[PDB]
């Protein structure tokens, strides 16, 4: 009963899917909170919309004796290149003034304290550096994917 | 756990020393008064605090350490009509008794002389020590503190320290009767016990454990408590950002400081709450002479009735409700221009607005 | 009217309790052995 | 203090040197009261001369208080005026 | 610290009084001592208590 | 025989069950018969409306009640009302140190009183060594005796918790004349005396008496003068405070917001709710709720002999009054220095877990009350550091008046400040500040600020 | 707003200076007046303008300068039963009672006592100063007025001055003191407020809605009233 709102979403993509759902203000607000606690976080309507252009995908999609590996896509019309992008963010970042800033020179503050590295050092050894590098890659790229759509 | 009815324990402070006027022969089946006067102590040391020559009563007295004896149960001990059997401040189950009543006298209550039968539990005034958390002092040997009685009945700074293999009972015997000796003290005495906080710890809740039997058999409240490491910690913490000097300050003043809240703001204290908190992870309720409410934790309260009234007392629907709270969060973040760390409940009421 | 008599008498022996104790630990006249 | 010391390790020393100072103090205010008296007081006093008076008194108060120390009928009367005790009679 | 190990209160004070009234005592000098005068008490307090436990043990 | 209808049975419980005075106003029949059944003169009034009475007392469902048919109830010492003592001793606190009782004993209120609980000690004891006998060492004074903390006989006053622990000075003091009751501990001694039809020796009496089912809350008749009036049900927290706001704004100074003490004990028949608005406890809940943003001009000044009291009067049932200010009017006894309440208004929020505390989003400010309390608020907001944002100023912000040192790590400061309408409280501020004046210690502040700052401050881990 | 009933107020533009014959004991519950009077002032200065010695009333005399108390609500603020309390214009809620009546004498009426329920407001013949906004002026503290009282009795082209860091209230307080001067005088007197546009519309405001507050209390109505900066300038 609590996830209907999102039942009802993800029911709609069985259709062409290339439609962009109308809620009330309540509805959205009702949706995102199932959906927040459900993954227990924080979240958007922008992920709500990346849920829904991924299941509509998947629905759609036929029946495979494989996987298929695809790139988010039809995440809120008009095309745009990455060159305009440049252009237009460039010019509201300069219009935009810095917020606070530190003088010339200064000094990086580098610890002093070896013992205190040493037990830095041992707290992190067990933990995987293959791990750490695929999981730090993947949230750059998929970061990047989200902000692209 | 069982009690045989032949034996009468007596509950005193006083007992921290032997009470050598009480002891009495008692009589065999035959009412002939027996001579002989056993006296049982927790240790041997105990043996020299024990003057045979206060006993006129009797023509002999010996006295022996009380020691467990694994070969008797303590649901039906074995008895010797030949002496009157006195134990003082037993730490293990009495598995031997004498002619009439066996006569027990203890600063402690521990299970095995609480389901007692005879239970004489003597009342006394109050009179607090004072915990003196801190790395002057008098070191004092607690396992042997007549030893030390001019000491702790003069001074009032000292540093209570054990031997390294001391048992627990001994330990908790040894704080009880230094506790006793200083009830009787006029002047309240600074005290730091040479232990592991944990141990430490322990140790109190057993002796609260003990005041709460006395109570069960009929003692007194007494005001002189105990806090727990955690309580003490959180205190010197508020102390501290009051900018209170800890050693200037004193717990019990410091909690004392809110009752000009408690009645007239009609709310309970922080800190007692924290305290209240820290006895249970080891609910508050109070009123007024004449009072027709309580203050609680909860809030305001009718009298006599539940920590919480009926649940449809009160309908929040109207605001306790997903779409009021997010407009409302919504509304604060914008306001204060936050991203994080706003949260916003609806507030419950209680009985009363 | 059964006045607390036990009460008051307890107190008032409480109060030279600790000195009745101190003359119990105190020292000895002689060393009879 | 030293130097009145000089005539002797007097019991009350330092209310005798404070003594000194104050009366050496009042001689100077007897020569100003006698050069004012002619002359007519205000029901209040004059408000810039008050102000500078209560700034300057800040200071003289700071430092006395800064630096602490350790017959009767005209001993107690004098020392009234020294206290500026006007009830002083 | 030797005045300290010694118990000689009178010596300790003379020093701090002397540091308080020498050279840039606020600046960093004050910080020094503090923490060498802590590090000797906290020395000392670990060893006192444990001492005189001893001196009284059975 | 006496008698008296179910339409006096109102009168009947508004006299047997309050300390009510102001009897002038009971009609004729309900005068009589009330009288003699408070002198316990029951030998010349009908025993069968007694049942009826004690039968409509169960209807209306009091709370406690408990009984039997039987006439002894009102005729002898008997136990009328029953609860069980569970008191969370906080150790800590100098409470009334009175004999103590085992959690979950229970205990039971009986129509007895006495002016000295000293002398009726002898029969009573008599009784429980009845009960008991044997030789057990019991916890006994002046006061009564008690057995293992489970069973035995005390006296107190009419009206105590068992819940809760004795603490502070009494707002009310109606012990000048108000005798003890008496306590029953144990449903041993609640079954011995049922049974027994306990009666102490006649010397009612100046020594003792009976109040049968007596609360003996300090009632008395309001005696206002109703410019006009109104009524309202609700269960929405919400509802009343709006109709708070609405007064206030409109032309109220300070409205008098009043709960009865006692909504919650039964439910009460309507008949018996209108006889009791006519009548007022002294310990009832009183607030004296202004608003936070006081108007300057007085153009918005009202009526300057006229007060809005809303008065609770019932679980679910408000009456809004209007009357004429007059010193005569009785009014609920507040704590002498009552602090005030202050409505709380959609600029900020009070913080959870504070009575006067509350925070500014558009402002960015946290604010504690010095003295006042907050009121009506829906919404609470927990406390976090974000709030506290750091200020940023190239030369420290100068700061006047008193100031007081929270965290000089963290730039944190306490600063009085009296909002210009003259309400006092403290600005908690975080950033680059400085103090034009010398910074003072927090123990300067009063016991509530101080309670409410370790509230906010100390993490609760 | 409320007010303890045991304070009673009485408004009064004679009281600039301060009613000294007015002033008397008040009786406890045992109707024991109390010799002892304690005077309650806006400002230290003000200090200077009590005479002890016209009290005979009384044996002892202190004066002090009323501050914000807050750790008192003034909703019941504290009673000394030990000394008559006399406050005059008082600028900030009154934290203290006296024994019997706490009296209080004001030429400002501020809300705090204007639910005062004792209000006694004496009235007074208009007589208006006038404006004279211009860049020979005598200038006056304003803060201390009684100190200019013979120059503002006498002369009729006054500069009012303030100090820098001189209270919003404080000002008001000068103001309306200096205003009743001129009520008094039989001469209308010119004058300027060296304060910027902003200040004295406020100040004006402020004066206004104490004036209707005391016309609502019973004043006489006075046409001698003041002008926004925008209506003088049109």
């Amino acid at each position: 009963e609590k996830y209907h709102s999102l039942f009802k979403l993800l029911e709609t993509t069985f259709d062409d899917y290339t439609c962009r759902p109308q809620m009330t203000q309540v509805q959205t607000d009702t949706l995102l909170d199932a959906v927040r606690s459900l993954l227990e976080m924080t979240i958007d309507l922008t992920t709500v919309d990346i849920m829904r252009s991924s299941f509509a995908r998947c629905f759609n999609s036929p029946i495979m004796r494989y996987a298929k590996i695809v790139l988010l896509q039809n995440v809120a019309d008009k095309r745009t290149t990455l060159e305009e992008l440049l252009i237009e963010r460039g010019e509201k970042i300069q219009m935009l003034q810095p917020q606070q800033y530190i003088n010339s020179g200064t000094e990086i503050p580098f610890c002093d304290d070896a013992e205190f590295l040493n037990r830095l050092l041992k707290h992190i050894d067990p933990y995987p550096l293959s791990r750490m590098y695929y999981n730090a890659a993947n949230t750059m790229f998929y970061t990047t994917m989200e902000n692209y759509a | 756990m069982e009690c045989p009815f032949q034996i009468q324990v007596c509950i005193s402070d006083r007992f921290f020393a032997f009470p050598h006027n009480l002891v009495e022969p008692q009589s065999d089946v035959g009412n002939k008064l027996i001579e002989n006067l056993i006296v049982y102590v927790p240790t041997d040391d105990d043996r020299l605090y024990i003057d045979k020559k206060q006993f006129p009563k009797f023509n002999s007295v010996l006295v022996y350490r009380h020691e467990h004896d694994v070969n008797i149960d303590s649901r039906s001990p074995k008895k010797t009509a030949s002496a009157t059997i006195v134990y003082w401040n037993p730490l293990v189950p009495i598995t031997e008794i004498g002619a009439g009543e066996t006569r027990v006298f203890s600063v402690l209550l521990t299970n095995n002389l609480f389901y007692c039968n005879t239970m004489i539990v003597h009342h006394e005034n109050p009179k607090c020590p004072i915990e003196f958390t801190y790395p002057n002092l008098r070191p004092i040997a607690c396992e042997i503190p007549l030893s030390h009685f001019k000491e702790l009945v003069e001074s009032n700074d000292f540093l209570l320290c054990f031997n390294l293999e001391t048992s627990t009972m001994v330990k908790i015997l040894s704080l009880k009767r230094i506790f006793c000796i200083f009830q009787y003290r006029k002047q309240p005495a600074r005290y730091v016990i040479n232990l592991p906080h944990e141990e430490i710890d322990n140790l109190y809740n057993k002796l609260n454990w003990e005041r709460t039997r006395r109570l069960m058999k009929g003692d007194v409240p007494s005001n002189c408590a105990t806090v727990n490491r955690s309580s003490l910690k959180y205190i010197k913490q508020a102390q501290s950002l009051l900018g209170i000097p800890d050693y200037s300050q004193t717990v019990v003043d410091f909690v004392k400081m809110f009752q000009k809240i408690i009645f007239p703001y009609q709310l309970v204290p922080n800190v007692i709450i924290k305290l209240n908190n820290f006895d249970q992870m080891v609910k508050i309720r109070l009123f007024c002479k004449n009072d027709s409410i309580a203050i609680s934790s909860s809030g305001i309260v009718p009298i006599n009735m539940p920590d919480f009234s009926p649940p449809n007392t009160f309908d929040y629907s109207d605001y306790a409700n997903r779409t009021n709270i997010n407009f409302v969060t919504q509304r604060v973040l914008t306001d204060g221009g936050f991203s994080s760390g706003i949260t916003v409940t609806p507030v419950k009421y209680n009985y009363y607005l | 009217v059964d006045y607390e008599k036990e009460s008051k008498r307890r107190k008032l022996e409480d109060e030279d309790f600790l000195k009745l104790k101190a003359l119990e630990f105190s020292k000895d006249i002689v060393n009879e052995k | 203090r030293e130097t009145f010391n000089v005539f002797g390790p007097f019991k009350q020393i330092d209310f005798m040197v404070m003594f000194v100072i104050k009366f050496n103090f009042l001689c100077d205010m007897r020569n100003f009261a006698k050069l004012i008296d002619e002359l007519v007081p205000n029901k209040q006093p004059n408000m810039r001369i008050h102000s500078v008076l209560v700034m300057r008194d800040k200071i003289v108060k700071l430092a006395f208080s800064n630096l602490q120390f350790q017959n009767t009928k005209h001993l107690q009367r004098l020392i009234m005026l020294m206290n500026a005790n006007y009830n002083v009679i | 610290i030797f005045h300290l190990i010694y118990n000689n209160e009178n010596a300790v004070n003379t020093i701090c009084d002397n540091l308080k009234y020498t050279e840039g005592f606020t600046s960093n000098t004050q910080r020094v001592i503090h923490s060498v005068y802590a590090t000797t008490k906290s020395i000392l307090d670990t060893t006192n208590p444990n001492t005189f436990c001893s001196r009284v043990s059975r | 025989l006496l008698t008296l209808e179910r339409d006096h049975f109102k009168y009947l419980f508004l006299t047997s069950y309050f300390d009510l005075k102001d009897n002038e106003h009971v009609p004729s029949e309900p005068m009589a018969f009330i009288r003699n059944y408070l002198n316990c003169t029951f030998d010349l009034l009908d025993d069968a409306v007694l049942m009826n009475y004690f039968n409509y007392l169960q209807s209306m469902q009091l709370k406690h009640l408990v009984g039997s048919t039987s006439t002894n109830i009102f005729k002898f010492v008997k136990p009328q009302f029953r609860f069980v003592c569970d008191r969370t001793t906080v150790d800590i606190l100098e409470f009334d140190t009175r004999m103590y009782i085992k959690p979950g004993t229970p205990v039971y209120a009986t129509n007895l009183f006495t002016s000295n609980p000293r002398k009726m000690m002898a029969f009573l004891y008599a009784e429980f060594g009845k009960v008991f006998k044997n030789k057990i060492f019991v916890n006994i004074n002046n006061y009564g005796c008690v057995l293992a903390g489970s069973a035995g006989f005390l006296f107190d006053d009419a009206y105590v918790d068992w819940n809760g622990v004795r603490m502070c000075a009494a707002p009310r003091l109606d012990n000048n004349m108000h005798p003890f009751r008496l306590y029953l501990l144990g449903e041993d001694m609640a079954k011995h005396f049922v049974d027994n039809n306990i009666l102490p020796p006649h010397p009612n009496n100046s020594m003792f008496m009976l109040k049968n089912f007596y609360k003996g809350l300090p009632l008395f008749k309001s005696k206002y003068t109703v410019v006009n009036s109104t009524k309202i049900v609700t269960r929405k927290p919400n509802d009343i405070f709006n109709e708070i706001d609405k007064e206030l704004n409109g032309n109220c100074p300070f409205i008098k917001f009043i709960q009865r003490d006692y909504i919650f004990d039964a439910q009460f028949p309507p008949d018996l709710l209108d006889l009791l608005n006519e009548y007022m406890t002294k310990s009832s809940i009183m607030k004296i709720i202004t608003k936070f943003v006081i108007e300057e001009n007085p153009a918005m000044s009202g009526e300057m002999s006229r007060e809005i009291i809303l008065d609770r009067y019932s679980v679910d049932n408000y009456r809004k009054l209007y009357i004429k200010m007059e010193i005569t009017n009785q009014f609920p006894v507040m704590y002498d220095h009552e602090s005030s309440y202050i409505f709380v208004s959609k600029d900020f929020l009070q913080l959870k877990g504070t009575m006067n505390a509350f925070y500014a989003p558009k402002q960015r400010i946290l604010s504690i009350l010095a003295v006042n309390r907050l009121f009506g608020a829906t919404e609470t907001i927990d406390f976090h550091p974000n709030l506290l944002v750091y200020r940023q100023s190239s030369p420290p912000v100068r700061l006047t008046g008193d100031v007081y040192v929270v965290d000089k790590n963290e730039k944190v400061f306490l600063v009085k400040h009296v909002f210009s309408n003259t309400v006092p409280a403290y600005l908690l501020i975080r950033g680059d500040y400085e103090s034009s004046s010398d910074l003072k210690s927090l123990r300067d502040l009063n016991p509530w600020v101080q309670n409410t700052l370790l509230k906010l401050l100390i993490p609760d881990s």
